[PDB]
């Protein structure tokens, strides 16, 4: 079914955190029954996760919090095999690791030591795949803040805000946004409030009051 | 496509594959050169594989692995090219091409390294892009789901 003649694409050992947790193997390719291109995970052979395509909504590289050699990759999707899961696909990909990966795949020479070099390749396979994943840290910010009682990261993009990454993960398109509402507790922290325009309220409380600046910008 | 009586099987271009194969034509060094595909298949109870470029195909098969690739198999096993290349020899290793009649396969022939360039031992076959090599002391460690054929 799938092998190195209808793989558009294929990364070794990614750090799947959702919608589940488990050390996997990311690749698209093109499904040899109907030429259609596919998103799935697997396991040796096993597939764990996969999505068919209109179906991945959001897609995006994100950093992690105070870990550079390491990055998120975050995609949302309409639906996958059986319906197994709902939740985005988050997982944690090396950086150096990905460079001696790609290295060893002969993509790129010994010598290049910048991976925003195997991004550019994991984007264009991936419209490849009839998707697109935003790169935009490489102009947006993320920061530390609580929902109840857990602990995530606000991530404010150009056009979407998202929250993770514990269960349940949050995405909101920026023009479902009718206010965020402010709110001291301190000197040296506040609580935000998102309000979407079917009046769900969202308390992102205990943020340091050195974001705000970078909150009001963002509205 | 036909290059240097290697029967070669070319994917579409956005294949990961297709962008992983090197092999070409080259010019002042007035020959072709060739990207293989490097499986290190070590003694179980996992593979290593690396993709090496421009591998001249006046060569014998040894002279173009590469350091880390040996040091690998120095790793899965038991230092110029010059030795490197005279410890390869002396090692047991059996190596094997994969084998066709677009598809992959997991047909296998052994191949006699010692006795011919690379030119010689692909001449007369088909690769996908460029020749897949596995190695390992043993059948027993080849991949499962591959079978040599004798």
């Amino acid at each position: 079914e799938i092998s190195e003649t209808n793989t558009i694409f294929k990364l070794e050992g990614v750090s799947v955190l959702s919608p589940l947790r488990k050390k996997l193997d990311l690749v698209f390719y093109l499904s040899n029954v109907d030429g259609s291109p596919v998103i799935t995970l697997l396991k040796g052979n096993d597939r764990e996760l996969s999505i068919y395509q209109k179906n991945i909504k959001m897609a995006s590289f994100l950093p992690v919090p105070e870990k550079p050699n390491l990055i998120y990759l975050f995609m949302t999707y309409t639906s996958c095999e059986d319906n197994k899961f709902s939740e985005p696909v988050v997982m944690t990909l090396n950086k150096e690791n990905t460079l001696n990966q790609f290295k060893k795949l002969g993509l790129l020479d010994s010598n290049v030591t910048d991976f925003e070099k195997c991004v550019e390749y994991i984007r264009k396979q991936a419209i490849l795949t009839g998707f697109k994943i935003s790169n935009p840290f490489v102009n947006s910010f993320h920061l530390q803040c609580h929902r109840g009682t857990k602990e995530g990261t606000l991530y404010f993009l150009p056009d979407h805000i998202i929250f993770g990454f514990k269960k349940p993960i949050l995405l909101f398109d920026a023009s479902d946004i009718e206010s965020i509402t402010y709110s001291s507790i301190t000197r040296l922290t506040f609580n935000a409030s998102l309000v979407t325009k079917d009046g769900e309220k969202y308390e992102f409380s205990m943020i340091d009051q050195t974001e705000y600046a970078k909150i009001d910008d963002y509205v | 496509i036909i290059r240097r009586g290697v029967n070669c099987l070319m994917l579409p271009k956005g294949m990961q594959r297709s962008s992983q194969n090197r092999s070409k034509w080259d010019k002042t060094m007035d020959l072709f050169v060739w990207s293989v595909e490097w499986i290190l298949c070590p003694m179980q109870e996992e593979l290593f594989k690396h993709v090496s470029h421009r591998i001249k195909e006046t060569d014998f098969l040894v002279q173009g692995m590469g350091k880390n690739v040996f040091q690998k198999c120095c790793e899965f096993y038991r230092e110029t090219k010059e030795e490197r290349t005279q410890i390869l020899q002396k090692s047991g290793l059996k190596f094997y091409t994969k084998t066709f009649p677009i598809m992959d396969s997991k047909k296998l022939v052994e191949l006699a390294i010692h006795e011919k360039c690379i030119g010689e031992l692909l001449k007369n076959t088909t690769v996908i892009e460029f020749p897949t090599i596995f190695v390992a002391m043993t059948e027993a460690d080849l991949p499962e789901g591959y079978e040599v054929l004798h």
